[PDB]
């Protein structure tokens, strides 16, 4: 398989093969076979149960408490998505699932800002909304029970060639030209802090009035930008669903048009309304652009609705698709239609949901099929509509690591938008071995203790960390008879000094230069050491009875001795098993006769 | 990519000024010398009671770095009648905009405040000062009876403008018409000439300039940038000008016909509020001579890969085709909310390979954001999409991003070195800084190894301060180099090479260097700038094979070379760079190696030949037979070579002649197969080539058959190889032969005898033993001493019967020994008994009794014997004819071989005779 064939060693690049791999750390390893492959494999040679690695990946739950099913509770307790907290554990290349649920409770707490254009065209809108706020609430009493209403206009920049700078009492009074007044020129001003006394909104509105700006485009988007920032001032809550109605009549100022009039300088997520609640910026920094405005409302979990006339619909439409939760709705000149606007607004933007992935890090990748209404199952997709509000839905997500990270306890959020009830995931990555502490780091085994359990350098690297390729004076070591000699006397060949000498069909070698074996041996008189002895390195070893280099010669004395008694009569030296006769006169075997 | 990073040239303006807010070269024609110019469109300025008018700053280049103002203006705001200011300079922004030509300034302050003639007002019409040679005049197009926002009133002329090749201006105001925005273009020859100071409303006859529209068009800010090029081929330069806010907030580019100023093109942006046009620029960058559009989106937002959308700025290139028609190609940005396309400054040709490039710039990029500007290089076929440079902000925010890279300027040559430079604005800091374009040397490197293809034994060198030989090769290395520039004469190259680098990571060395300087070279070469290969060679000699292993990885020398930069850099201490593609190291490798060829097969020949050591076999005994051999592969090397000799059924193996020191000592064995019998000996692996041996083998025969005549064996050599594995057979043979070494011997007991006989008395016949005299007992044999038997023999024997008509020894009987019959010519016991010097009686002196045997088979050793038991006759002795005379008694035998078994073979007869003798002496002696 993979494992075992891609010859990895060190029990980290098994890991890294793939994640169906496991490795072996046994002080009794079994010869012949790799340390590296899968679980059953390793146990078919029966490593030791617990001197396998074999890591697994795995999906945890730290917090999983149940989705509320009212939202007037207690504000801590209301949870709308299970579970809280996960742990996963993967492998520097394997791949995990897990799913989480998300339910738009009922009767939530709801925050409405109530951003208003006053450019000179807005005197209807603001004397029609003067009874909004009673309104507003007499109708929201039916979705939520925790209301709260805001407030908060804007014009344009202070700031030629925006405004009348001329003549100097225009600047005082900018309808001083078609014989009116109204207030001079500002950017954004907070009014009315978020509250819960619907009554004051009408108050505070009563006492607004409209300005001139000279050209059509409105200076919106540097409001939404403080009221989205200046989170303290506004008042925004931290456990409710925070609309901010945004009402106009024209078109729309866009960064870098800021440089018309001297103002260079990029906007910056920070707040500068001052104490007099007027946006002390205005006039030294430029306008923010979609993507900041996209960062902010995220950041601050805002929905933002387009409230805007008949005339520029079509262009916010456009530009809404391009911000992430927000929508669009039709204005009347008078104004006279806001309250159902907003109703239906909350009840569109609530009819769906989707999911925002916070902080992943780039090692990771996430890919999310959708459970959706009816049990229904959308594939790819990271989010649903067309939800009831209360109804639950739910995703499955699943996570693909890539490689193996340098750290592993990085950690990163799941969150729908718009609500801060979040999934905060714990990741870590299991690149190492446990054996790498404690039984691989070194061993004797391997030169005399330096090499990890191996992985010395040259000189004994080698093979088993005990052969030497840095010298070479080479792996033959001492495998020639003598210093220059043929390797294994050309019986056959060697590594590591040790000559694997070739067998064969008449005989076979042995010794470390191959210079032994079992068939190199005489013969005489028909047989291999006369049959009165056995081979040795070419060389006979004769039995008790014979001797000489072919076992030719006995030693026995029986064959000369005389009947007589005595050997070779006396008249003679036995030698080899004859007698040889010195006396004259005498003959016979042993002399005898 | 060769832009000096390294200690650039610094300027720096009044703290808070927006110094280098606008940045551009002046290149006075009728002076050598070169300045920047540098806006500061919040500086104070002397003029009397104007606050931050701004002002245009003229920066040296040459050893001071110093920064002074030019005089475009030194006058307060104009009265209308008494104390009705005409004009309102304090915060007009002068310096915002500031382009030159030759020896023309042009210095718009976008924010001129105007009043009007018809009424008390304040309108920011824009207006501009050109100075040419010494004359400096105000041209403000926009400063019209055009009363206000309905026409020209916040017209805001001068927000950008650019020369054209016809040495006409355009000039762009992004508020006429309602916002619409107006281009307007006049000639400068009548700026100069109709400008009358005590008229403001002037009015131009050349002019071009665009027309209000529809109602739709409001708040479209067209002139928001300008470029100049030629989009029709007319040879005059059109207008192009981008308008960030037209279709929706889409942005569109204008392209207006330079003649008539009419509509040519139109592009149009894709992501709403992305600002398409914030910035534009024209330049051939493809080599056409159409000149391709550049256009700047700095907040386009990408969709990721996770599908979020995220500002990353984005600049559209398009390519010029001849029909007019134009192929795009979107370029984004490397980093979030950094802006990129901020601003567009082609460069010229920044390192002169024949295209044109372009600088973008990310003035919010970087650590810390201090901004970053890229650097693209035109290709053959479009823009290269991989930035080859990247300049870093080194200057921290003091109040303000540093926003380096707002603004750049390039295509100019302070140096006059042959290759433009770059400012860079970053004005948040107040600083301007100029890079220098660094001369760019193209090299061309040689490698040449002699011979490519390396045989081992090509033993040609010798090792200085030794007579040693080795074997070595010839290897040369070359490099060539040049630039298109001002570059030093003489270019030193420091060039190092050393051999078969991928494996001396620890292992052994292998080949060296003629002086053995460790298989490492490193030499100057001082090569002149021009186009001579100046190669140069070291001869590379292998070590002995003893010292290294290594014989089938090939040898893979290794060569680099790094220009000595610090000789190199002119007197301002300029550097040159090679150029970016150019690899400064190099490789190559030859097949040391004796492989037998492709097929990695040697072709043996191989070849045998034998003397006998015995001559001649004698049939009879085992025989050690010993053969010496030489053998021989003339051929390529032989794969597991062997030694075969058959063998006959008579032989067994023996083994080696291993005692002889002249000869191998063969390993050998004996095998048997299939009734085949053979000995069997290694001659090792392989067997070299032209190689040649010599070894000895010992055969046992065992020839005791009779009718063989001679012994055969083949000798044969053979190998593994595929080719020519076996040498021919060569058959020998050994002659047999017959020898039977026969003899004869006898003896005789006792060996003598003392006269008178004891204890004798004689009588008349004898009747028993004692009555005739002592006993004698006579033995003759017939031995073989060779190995061959013989299948019949005959024996004779002869004997003294009688001498002076007496007898002298008298038989009993006679015995047999061994496979033989006897007869006697006389009868044997013919009485039949109860059973001074010593002279010489035999049958030559008295009458002879023979004695005839006839043998059988026999071998060696074996032997077959004749017994005798005589009595001495003493009558013969004791008469008188005697008693003063000592005898020695003589008998003789002889024999013959009269066949053999071994028929087949030569033979002949093999005979031989003997004596013994008995002596007879007197011991007590007589009288005489």
């Amino acid at each position: 398989n993979i494992c075992t064939t891609r010859g990895v060693s060190s029990c980290q690049q098994c890991l890294a093969v793939s994640p169906m791999c496991a490795w072996c750390s046994d002080e009794a390893l079994p010869l012949g076979s790799p340390r590296c492959d899968l679980k059953e494999n390793l146990l078919k040679d029966n490593c030791a149960p617990e001197s396998i690695e074999f890591p697994v990946s795995e999906a945890r739950v730290l917090e999983d408490r149940p989705l509320s099913d009212k939202g007037s509770g207690d504000s801590s307790q209301v949870t709308q998505v299970s579970p809280q907290r996960i742990a996963l554990r993967l492998r520097p290349d394997d791949s995990k699932n897990f799913s989480i649920q998300v339910r738009q409770v009922e009767d939530y707490p709801v925050d409405i800002y109530y951003l208003m254009d006053l450019s000179y065209s807005m005197k209807d809108d603001l004397w029609s909304i003067q009874n909004l706020g009673t309104k507003l609430a007499t109708q929201m009493r039916k979705l939520t029970s925790n209301l709260r209403i805001g407030f908060g206009a804007f014009v344009d920049k202070p700031v030629s060639p925006y405004m009348y700078i001329s003549p100097p009492e225009a600047l005082e009074n900018p309808c001083y030209d078609m014989k009116t007044t109204c207030l001079p020129m500002f950017g954004y001003k907070h009014v009315l802090t978020l509250t819960d006394q619907v009554t004051r909104f009408n108050e505070e509105v009563k006492k607004q009035s409209v300005s001139r700006n000279r050209d059509a485009p409105e200076g919106g988007f540097d409001a939404i930008m403080q009221a989205t920032v200046c989170d303290e001032k506004i008042g925004w809550r931290n456990d409710a669903s925070h609309l901010l109605v945004f009402t106009t009549d024209a078109k729309t100022h866009i960064a870098l048009d800021g440089r018309l009039a001297g103002i260079v300088q990029p906007n910056d997520g920070q707040c500068h309304v001052g104490s007099d609640n007027h946006y002390s910026a205005s006039t030294t920094m430029d306008y923010p652009s979609l993507g900041l405005m996209t960062e902010k409302l995220s950041q601050k979990n805002i929905n933002l609705i387009f409230a805007v006339t008949e005339n520029v619909v079509n262009l916010y439409q456009n530009y809404s698709e391009l911000i992430p939760g927000t929508t669009v709705g039709v204005l009347s000149m008078d104004s006279s239609n806001v309250l159902q606007l907003i109703v239906d607004a909350y009840g569109k933007i609530r009819s769906k949901v989707e999911l925002e992935v916070r902080d992943l890090p780039e090692e990771l990748s996430l890919s999310f099929n959708a459970t959706c209404l009816n049990n229904e199952v959308i594939p790819g997709l990271k989010s649903c509509m067309g939800l009831k509000i209360g109804d639950t839905v739910s995703f499955s997500i699943e996570a693909k690591v890539r490689g193996c990270p340098q750290e592993k306890e990085k950690s990163f959020t799941i969150k729908p938008v718009g609500f801060k009830d979040s999934l905060i995931v714990q990741v870590t990555f299991d690149c190492d071995c446990a054996c790498q502490a404690q039984a691989e780091p070194n061993s004797h085994r391997c030169n005399n203790g330096n090499g990890t359990f191996c992985r010395c350098g040259p000189g004994w690297l080698g093979s088993q960390c005990e052969c030497s390729e840095e010298d070479y004076r080479s792996q033959q070591d001492e495998c020639s008879p003598r210093e220059g000699q043929p390797v294994c006397s050309q019986r056959g060949e060697c590594l590591c000094g040790q000559c694997v000498c070739h067998s064969s069909d008449f005989g076979k070698i042995t010794g470390k230069y191959c210079e032994c074996d079992d068939f190199s041996c005489v013969r005489y008189k028909g047989e291999m050491c006369s049959g009165h002895g056995q081979c040795s390195c070419g060389d006979c070893l004769c039995d008790s009875d014979w001797t000489g280099y072919y076992c030719n010669c006995t030693t026995r004395t029986d064959t000369c001795m005389s009947s007589n008694g005595l050997l070779c009569s006396g008249r003679g030296k036995c030698e080899c098993g004859s007698c040889v006769c010195i006396q004259p006169g005498s003959y016979g075997d042993t002399c005898e006769k | 990519f060769n832009l000096d990073v390294d200690s650039p040239a610094e300027y720096s303006g009044p703290e808070g000024s927006y110094f280098g807010f606008a940045v551009d070269f002046f290149v006075p024609s009728a002076s050598s010398r070169m300045f920047l110019l540098v806006g500061a469109p919040k500086a104070n300025t002397t003029q009397p009671g104007i606050v931050e008018g701004g002002q245009v700053l003229k920066c040296d280049w040459s050893s001071t770095r110093r920064c002074q103002p030019i005089e475009f203006d030194a006058t307060g705001n104009r009265d209308y009648a008494k104390d009705d200011p005409l004009e309102f300079k304090s915060h007009q922004w002068f310096g915002a905009s500031v382009r030159s030509k030759q020896d023309k300034i042009l210095a718009c302050a976008p924010l001129y405040h105007w009043r009007t003639e018809m009424k008390q007002e304040r309108e920011p019409v824009g207006t501009c000062f050109l100075q040419d040679g010494t004359k400096t005049v105000e041209y403000a197009p926009c400063r019209s009876q055009d009363i206000d926002a309905d026409g020209q009133g916040f017209c805001q002329g001068g927000f950008s403008i650019d020369f054209t090749k016809a040495d006409r201006v355009l000039l762009g105001g992004p508020g006429s018409f309602y916002w619409q925005g107006q281009l307007i273009s006049d000639q400068v020859a009548e700026i100069v000439s109709k400008y009358d100071p005590n008229v403001y409303s002037i009015k131009y006859n050349n002019q071009l300039a665009t027309r209000t529209a529809q109602a739709i068009f409001d708040d479209s800010y067209l002139g928001y940038s300008v470029a100049v090029g030629d989009f029709n081929g007319d040879g005059i330069d059109d207008f192009v000008s981008g308008v960030p806010r037209a279709a929706r907030t889409l942005g569109m580019v204008y392209i207006y016909d330079g003649k008539n100023m009419s509509s040519l093109y139109n592009f149009t942006g894709e992501q709403m509020a992305a600002y398409f046009g914030f910035s534009v620029a024209a330049t051939d960058i493809n080599g056409d001579d159409y000149a391709d559009v550049f256009i700047g989106a700095p907040l386009f937002m990408d969709r990721g890969s996770d599908g979020k959308l995220q500002e990353v700025g984005q600049v559209s290139v398009s390519l010029q085709r001849a029909s007019g028609d134009f192929q795009t190609t979107k370029l984004n940005g490397f980093e979030v909310f950094a802006r990129f396309g901020s601003a567009i400054a082609p460069l010229g040709d920044l390192d002169q390979d024949g295209f044109n490039d372009i600088a973008i710039a990310a003035p919010y990029g970087g650590e810390d954001k201090k901004g970053i500007v890229y650097i693209f290089n035109g290709r053959s076929t479009g823009l290269n999409a991989v930035p080859s440079q990247i300049l870093e902000g080194q200057w921290a925010a003091r109040s303000m991003p540093p926003s380096f890279g707002y603004s750049m300027k390039g295509a100019t040559d302070i140096d006059k070195n042959g290759y433009p430079d770059l400012i860079v604005g970053a004005f948040g800091v107040d600083r301007a800084i100029l890079y220098r374009a660094r001369p760019v040397i193209t090299v061309n490197a040689g490698l040449e190894v002699y011979p490519s293809i390396l045989n081992q034994d090509n033993k040609t060198c010798s090792l200085p301060g030794t007579a040693l030989k080795v074997s070595c090769f010839n290897v040369r290395f070359c490099l060539k180099a040049d630039g298109k520039g001002v570059l030093p004469r003489k270019l030193n190259f420091q060039v190092e090479l050393l051999l078969d680098k991928l494996k001396q990571k620890g292992a052994i060395r292998r080949a060296l260097f003629l002086y053995s300087r460790s298989p490492s070279h490193s030499k100057n070469m001082t090569i002149s700038r021009g186009g001579l290969m100046q190669c140069e060679e070291l001869i590379a000699y292998l070590r002995d094979e003893s010292e290294f292993r290594d014989k089938l990885t090939p040898i893979t020398i290794f060569m680099e070379y790094r220009l000595d930069y610090r000789t190199a850099a002119d007197t301002t201490g300029l550097q040159p760079i090679l150029n970016q593609f150019t690899p400064a190291n190099i490789s190559r490798q030859a097949h040391i190696l004796l492989d037998c060829g492709e097929d990695n097969v040697c072709k043996p020949k191989l070849e045998v030949s034998v003397d006998s050591d015995q001559k001649k076999i004698y049939i009879g005994d085992d025989n050690p037979l010993t053969l010496i051999v030489k053998a021989q592969n003339q051929g390529e090397g032989a794969y597991e070579a062997e030694l075969i000799v058959s063998i006959p059924l008579q032989a067994d193996f023996i083994g080696v002649v291993r005692n002889n020191e002249a000869l191998a000592r063969l390993s050998c064995a004996f095998k048997t197969e299939n009734q085949t019998r053979q000995v069997v000996c290694d001659l090792g692996n392989p067997m070299k080539a032209g190689t040649q041996l010599l070894a000895g083998l010992r055969f046992s025969v065992h020839q005791q058959s009779e009718m063989d005549t001679s012994v055969k064996f083949d000798l044969q050599i053979q190998s593994s190889n595929l080719f020519d594995k076996v040498s021919p057979v060569v058959s020998h043979k050994v002659d047999l032969a017959v020898l039977a070494a026969v003899e004869i011997r006898g003896v005789s007991s006792p060996d003598h005898v003392f006269l008178p006989i004891p204890n004798w008395e004689h009588k008349e016949n004898p009747e028993t033993e004692e009555d005739v005299g002592p006993v004698v007992q006579h033995i003759y044999e017939l031995r073989n001493n060779g190995p061959s038997s013989f299948s019949k023999a005959m024996l004779h024997l002869q004997w003294p019967y009688k001498y002076n008509n007496n007898t002298l020894l008298y038989i009993l009987h006679y015995d047999i020994d061994g496979p033989m019959n006897c007869t006697s010519d006389m009868e044997i016991n013919p009485l039949r008994i109860k059973i001074g010097d010593i002279h010489t009686l035999g049958c030559g002196v008295a009458q002879c009794l023979k004695i005839v045997c006839q043998v059988g088979r026999l071998d060696r050793g074996k032997s077959a014997i004749l017994y005798v038991k005589s009595l001495l006759w003493t009558e013969t002795f004791m008469n008188k004819e005697n008693q003063n005379h000592s005898y020695s008694l003589k008998s003789s035998a002889s024999f013959n071989v009269i066949e053999f078994p071994y028929k087949n073979l030569p033979i002949e007869d093999i005979t031989n005779s003997t004596l013994v003798t008995t002596n007879v002496t007197w011991g007590i002696q007589p009288a005489p």
